[PDB]
């Protein structure tokens, strides 16, 4: 929505694959310099959870997003 | 020579600043809609910021108005370019480096007039800088 | 021998609580206060509390530094 200037309430998770094909059919030159991250679950559910990397990197990152985070 | 022309170049589009506004990110289900009365309030807030910069830094009083802020390329995402002109001299464009210093001086005042928070009111090319943390 | 070293890392994370902006929640700034530190911007701010502010880890096992008094 920043490379083609669309309003924010039109592009969401339900039709992301619908409208990215509409952008290369409209401007094939302006769509080439844009980048699109490739990410899907079972790639974030399988990561480096090595020794001393769960209580210190995984739990302490999730505690800072709860309310009353010094208590947890 | 080059035979042909480009429809993207303009004689004013090197002293222009791009503004991007994300209303539904800042407020969400409770945000006003951006009609042309909001564009009038934006052009008066920029003219106010140019008045405060020339008074406190350059020691001059210049009567900038909302008709001296020229808006081009209004999109639905809510994005446009603007440049500032001397009050009745239409040929005198204030440089881009002096408008960036004027907006940095009064960015906290422009944000409060629209309830935005420096991530929903972006001046492209101007970045927030300060804020060292500590207390212990 | 090593099992009571993991408890000393747990005690270091218990001493570093009792403050509402938790120390692993934000990056520090540069010498020139303009941006974050270069390896806190690429990695997570939780990785710039375990690897550089707690452990102060090095690049290999073949070079070791000093005694690191706060973990003593
Ligand atoms: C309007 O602004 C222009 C500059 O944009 C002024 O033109 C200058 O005029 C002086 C003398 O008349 C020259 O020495 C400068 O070289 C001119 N500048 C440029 C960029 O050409 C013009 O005088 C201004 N008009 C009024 C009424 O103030
Ligand atoms: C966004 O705009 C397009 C084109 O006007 C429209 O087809 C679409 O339904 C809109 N999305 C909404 C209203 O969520
Ligand atoms: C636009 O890009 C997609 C791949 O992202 C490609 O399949 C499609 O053919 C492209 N369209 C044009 C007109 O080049
Ligand atoms: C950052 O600031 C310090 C002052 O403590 C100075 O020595 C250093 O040269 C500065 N770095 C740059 C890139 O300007
Ligand atoms: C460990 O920290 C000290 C200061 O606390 C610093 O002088 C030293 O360079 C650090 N070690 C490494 C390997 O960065």
């Amino acid at each position: 929505i920043n490379g083609f200037d669309l309003p924010e309430g039109n592009v969401t998770q339900e039709n992301f694959v619908d409208m990215q094909q509409r952008c290369n059919a409209s401007d094939p030159a302006a769509y080439a310099q844009l980048v699109f991250q490739t990410c899907d679950i079972n790639a974030f559910l399988s990561e480096a959870v090595e020794g001393t990397g769960l209580a210190f990197i995984v739990f302490t990152e999730a505690i800072t997003k709860m309310p009353l985070s010094p208590l947890w | 020579s080059f035979v042909g022309w480009s429809t993207d170049w303009s004689p004013y589009a090197d002293q222009s600043i791009k503004v991007r506004i994300s209303l539904k990110s800042a407020l969400g289900d409770k945000a006003y809609e951006w009609n042309d009365n909001e564009m009038y309030l934006f052009r008066s807030s920029v003219a106010y910021a140019m008045r405060q910069y020339f008074l406190k830094v350059k020691n001059q009083m210049i009567l900038f108005g909302e008709e001296d802020v020229r808006v081009a390329n209004l999109k639905p995402r809510i994005s446009f370019n603007f440049f500032v002109t001397a009050p009745k001299n239409v040929s005198d464009i204030i440089p881009r480096t002096e408008v960036e210093k004027a907006i940095r001086m009064s960015r906290s005042r422009i944000n409060d007039a629209f309830r935005l928070n420096d991530n929903s009111l972006e001046f492209l090319g101007i970045q927030p800088t300060l804020g060292p943390p500590n207390q212990p | 021998l090593y099992y009571n070293t993991i408890i000393s890392w747990i005690m270091w994370y218990l001493f570093n609580s009792f403050q509402e902006p938790l120390p692993w929640s934000d990056c520090p700034l540069n010498e020139n206060q303009t941006g974050y530190v270069d390896e806190c911007a690429r990695s997570s701010p939780v990785d710039y509390f375990w690897y550089r502010e707690t452990l102060n880890i090095s690049t290999s096992i073949s070079d070791s530094g000093s005694i690191q008094w706060w973990m003593l």
